[PDB]
């Protein structure tokens, strides 16, 4: 319990931020809320990286930039479609991380 | 829950009957207490392991509390990294009990601890 | 200090649940208040101390505090809560700062705009300035990027957009982009066009006139 | 009933002086500090100045410090805000707030009661509108009201007879400093050349009435 | 977090207390750290045999 | 020990913010920092009040406002003198709190 | 330091010879040591003080040592109210383990408060 | 922080271990002997009960 | 997002330790950089990633991070470290916001100002504008409130203040408050005065002229 | 050596168009995004626009979107910032920044290398200074320079003979949009009536040379 809680006290809030804000993107219907949600999602992605595993986040942050760039041009519809591919990548990191801990 | 416990006794019994002498065996009780103490709340997790720890000693040729203290620390210590620390926590119980009881530590080649952990890891990982 | 409020604009229909988030730059203890400004009238107090309820307001409004992050929650938007909500902190008489302001709007199905183009009138050319007008009627949502192209060259810096508010019947906006050019610059070119990029449009529509 | 009323707002030359008064009724100024907050057209609220008549203190926002001078007169039960050297960014609606005194619940109430608010606009000149027609299944036509000041201007079609589908967009302050709004209406194309559409504009401050006729 | 931390100290103490009261009376006892249980056929009497030994030295 | 440590986890950080900012006031020599220090100090005074003892903080908050009013006018020398009287009241609340816990 | 312990024994004996609710003078002595000292030293010293009272009393050894050990861990007036409650939790724990009040705390509080 | 909790378990173990090694309603009152033979008499009883 | 930086102006002598605090509005992970802008030149990077030292700068500069609160600490000042320090976050290419700006100044003993008042020249009155000038020379610190009284009535909104930089020999400021009045308004009154309230002055000193 | 130089800054009428170019030397624009940041005179830094030539993306600040149009040219190794509809709040010094590409360390480097910076000022008209003497009552005297544009103006006393105690306060932008600075010099009162103090001002943009004499 102590060993697991060490990982939970370190990276779980970072993963909880990514998952919670990933529902906002699938729910928001304007470029003002998709860009704002991705800003918090990127801020946690860099924060989680500090704590192969590191190279697994360079792909994730790169996909946030790809989705944030589309949402910045005013194409909210493309951003939500481009954030779906982020869900699979994020889910792979959680499955890989819980195996390691 | 109870389904695995019944199979645990049969599997442990078969290992006892025909075990290659001078070779380790999987700690089937460690891989069971960890499963119950993982998802359950921490207050219940520690209590469940202690009850399992006494059950192992009641059914084993050892003084009561020798394994109960070991498994209680194992559940508290506790996925691959946690199991390695949890397995190390259990052996800290044996040394604590042995020193507190003021007894003689039996000879322990490095194969026995490493062998028990690796075999136990083969059972905990699927579960 | 500084106060940040998000989202800056959200849409929710009748009976839906709305959450508005307001985060202070530094700790303000529990000195945060929420106001509701109907369009064209003075603000009204809703929540004081960030967790109480001012006497005389419906009980659906609720407040919360999590460290330095504050939240206003509406259980069910009756058709009387569609206004602008401001997040205020009042740590001291001399440090009162308000939030940007969240506006709640009605939600409906996406409707594509109908784009019209209006050449400048002959009387207007006498004055010396020509102003073409790009018109959009009965569209939703409000976001619609109108770009002005002259001789297939993008125009920037001389276009003003004014968006009307939602109608009381169909809840649709209407945008009017006006491009202002001097008479000398108007005569040099021949083709003018305004393109509209909207969700309801599969492809951008360019209504153009050549003269 | 507790209420606060303001006055004094109106047209002022840039660099001129204007005086706003917040006549408070239903309580005493000595028991509640009065605050002034302004809202620029189309933006959020902003704090301006406050006075605590009981203690005599006074503070201003960093953006207006040194120009505004807020004073209170308990005998007349009002609060004044003297505005000097007005610039182009001081056009707003000035609300007169209210606030309790520490300690106790009234301090936590914050701005419980607000005034109606007066519109202060800085102007360099006022002139009437110049309406230009916009020549045109649904077809849309309208009249452009450009280079007029100040607000408001009322646009009616056929002296109010035609009021279906008429949109009057909010005025936008141009670069030159004069408002300009356009009004449009959608009519069927079959009747486009049958009935005459007349656009009339009323500008009360300049006493300008122009009746413009739109033709295809 | 206080209660689970306190519970660990309480349950650990109870486990060690049972150990001192159940140490074999024969001096120089060899310990078997291996977690080998008894055969399932003999578990009908193995539990009873071991429980009585602990209960014999528990009460007084 | 558990009961005493519980009290520290509740209000001790609030008293750390008050005391640390009480040394910046006597060290800074401009109204920009005295007003800034008192702003953080007041936010802690209200926060500690949330967690006869409550009436003790009304005197503390009242004295912060009186010192903050002087520092607002630009009289930095008077604000530091007025914050000295604040220290005695703050010290008294410490001794009153440690007796209750 | 040791002066209080010497006075602790004589004062306790006089009360016993003239009582029919007694101040647990060893609880306040343990808490005084357990307060300033670090938690590692405070717990150990409480056990010895509890054991010393147990030796000089007509009770099973370790009964008071457990009671003071939990009291030191449970542990200013608010803490002492909970600290005293912790000691009596230890007494009921040992009593149930072997399978076998207000005046005491208030009298004890009159001694812990000055110290 | 972890060590004192471990020390609590160890010291509490001796208190419980001695409780069963020297065991009638218990005297909860903390009344020590009136002021020397009590120390000798009580100490010898524990040693005698330990052997048995 | 928003980035608050404090203190906005601090003084420290050579060999002293300086702490500058920067607090982001929301979490930015470790994306904070610190720059040093000498007066009239481009900023230079000092700290990147909020904790690492950029290669090429002296090792005395150091950075730190505590959640969303950042800090730039100078171990020991030198006469080459007196410039404006800015706090930047760079969370994304399009979300870059700089701090307000902290200026480091030399610290010396308090010096009282000498106040002068200059009546407008007759040549200036020909044009139609009168500008009296209140002058302060060789004072420290910078803060010195100059209030104009005309017929014992406080004047507001028609005064401009300009403060020189630190001197290179004695490190003292110099303030010049200019009150601008039209010729018609100047002739109506008869007595003018500027008061100076400074730490080096036990009581405010007013220099006045009547004409 | 990595360096960036800008050009094109200068006087522009309000509402006019100006083009700023950031000539990059020592590296390739394709490998580093170029950002533009402006600093208003005497204020803090502010972000303006950026272009990522590798991907073609482009963003602007909220207060600048819709006017500026930033483009890059890899062949000429420069980045151009086209400015349209300039207003009075766009007077600043525009710096050209550099920033690496994610991922890796270069992204964490932030704006490691900066340009020299070009001054862009919007102006209504340029006129020479009109210096008015300040009559002395240690006596202090000076020459007040009022209504001059643009910066800078150099004040020398006795053709540079006097340089002790001379202070030249920074120019302050008046309400009308023209700077006005004053310079003073403290001299002993014994020699006030024995020598003549002559203040001369030079204005390079207007080629104005005025020789004003101060008298008691």
């Amino acid at each position: 319990h102590a060993a697991v809680a060490a990982a939970e006290a370190t990276i779980k809030p970072a993963f909880e931020t990514l998952n919670d804000n990933l529902k906002v993107i699938e729910k928001a219907d304007n470029a003002a809320q998709v860009k704002d949600a991705l800003t918090k999602m990127r801020a946690a992605a860099l924060d989680a990286q500090k704590a192969d595993f590191r190279h697994g986040f360079d792909i994730l942050v790169g996909q946030i930039d790809d989705a944030l760039k589309l949402a910045n041009e005013g194409k909210v519809k493309e951003a939500q479609a481009a954030a779906e591919q982020l869900k699979t990548t994020l889910a792979e990191l959680q499955k890989r991380y819980w195996a390691r801990t | 829950a109870l389904v695995y416990l019944v199979l645990l006794l049969f599997l442990s019994g078969l290992l006892q009957a025909l075990l290659p002498e001078g070779w380790p065996a999987p700690d089937l009780f460690l891989v069971y207490a960890l499963w119950l103490a993982a998802s359950r709340p921490p207050l219940l997790g520690l209590a469940l392991a202690f009850l399992v720890g006494l059950l192992q000693d009641l059914l084993g040729f050892g003084l009561l509390g020798l394994h109960a203290v070991g498994l209680l620390l194992a559940a508290y210590a506790y996925a691959l990294a946690a199991f390695a620390l949890a397995f190390l926590g259990k052996w800290f119980g044996y040394f604590l009990v042995a020193y507190w009881l003021r007894l003689d530590l039996p000879a322990l080649f490095p194969w026995l601890p490493l062998g028990e952990g690796l075999l136990s890891l083969a059972f905990f990982w699927p579960l | 200090i500084q106060m940040t409020q998000s989202p800056s604009s959200l849409s929710a229909s009748v009976g839906d649940r709305v959450t508005i988030t307001c985060r202070a730059s530094q700790s303000v203890s529990s000195a945060v208040a929420w106001y509701q400004q109907k369009p064209g009238k003075a603000p009204k107090l809703l929540i004081y101390s960030a967790s109480s309820l001012y006497s005389g307001v419906p009980s659906r409004f609720s407040g919360s505090r999590s460290g330095t992050d504050f939240t206003l929650t509406i259980s069910s938007l009756q058709p009387e809560d569609f206004a602008t909500y401001y997040c205020q902190q009042y740590l001291y008489y001399s440090l009162v700062t308000f939030g940007q302001g969240t506006k709640v709007e009605i939600k409906r199905t996406v409707a594509a705009p109908s784009v019209f183009i209006f050449p400048p009138s002959d009387e207007q050319l006498k004055s010396g300035t020509a102003s073409v007008v790009c018109l959009l009627n009965n569209f939703y949502p409000r976001e619609a990027k109108v770009q002005w192209k002259v001789d297939n060259a993008l125009q920037s810096g001389n276009s003003q957009e004014s968006v009307t508010e939602q109608d009381s019947k169909d809840s649709t906006y209407s945008l009017s982009s006006t491009l202002t050019l001097s008479k000398a610059d108007y005569e040099k070119h021949k083709v003018y066009a305004c393109e509209v990029t909207h969700q309801g449009l599969s492809s951008p529509v360019t209504k153009s006139f050549n003269r | 009933e507790v209420q606060l009323v303001e006055s004094g707002g109106g047209l002022v030359q840039p660099g001129g002086s204007l005086r706003l008064s917040c006549a408070a009724s239903g309580f005493n100024v000595v028991d509640f500090s009065l605050h002034w907050v302004r809202q620029a057209p189309g933006k959020g609220l902003e704090w301006v100045a406050y006075i605590s008549s009981s203690s005599g203190s006074t503070s201003y926002a960093d953006s207006v410090k040194g120009r505004f001078t807020i004073s209170a007169d308990t005998s007349k039960n009002t609060a004044y805000l003297q505005m000097n050297s007005l610039r182009a960014e001081d056009t707003a609606v000035y609300y007169c707030a209210r606030w309790g005194y520490w300690p106790g619940e009234p301090w936590w109430k914050a701005f419980d009661y607000w005034g109606q608010g007066t519109l202060v606009t800085v102007f360099n000149q006022i002139k009437g509108p110049s309406v230009f027609p916009l020549a045109p299944g649904t077809a849309a036509l309208g009249c452009l009201v450009k280079d007029y000041f100040p607000e408001p201007v009322t646009v009616s079609w056929n002296s109010g007879a035609l009021t279906s589908g008429v949109h009057t967009f909010p005025a936008v302050l141009q670069s030159s400093g004069l408002y300009s709004l356009s009004s449009v209406v959608t009519v069927p194309s079959s009747s486009l050349g049958t009935q005459t559409y007349i656009c009339n504009v009323n500008h009360k401050p300049s006493n300008t009435k122009v009746d413009k006729k739109v033709e295809p | 977090h206080l209660l689970p931390r306190f519970l660990l100290a309480l349950l650990l103490a109870l486990g060690l207390a049972l150990a001192a009261l159940t140490r074999p009376l024969a001096p120089g006892f060899a310990l078997s750290f291996s977690p080998l249980t008894a055969f399932p056929l003999h578990l009908g009497h193995r539990l009873g045999q071991n429980l009585r030994a602990a209960w014999s030295a528990l009460s007084a």
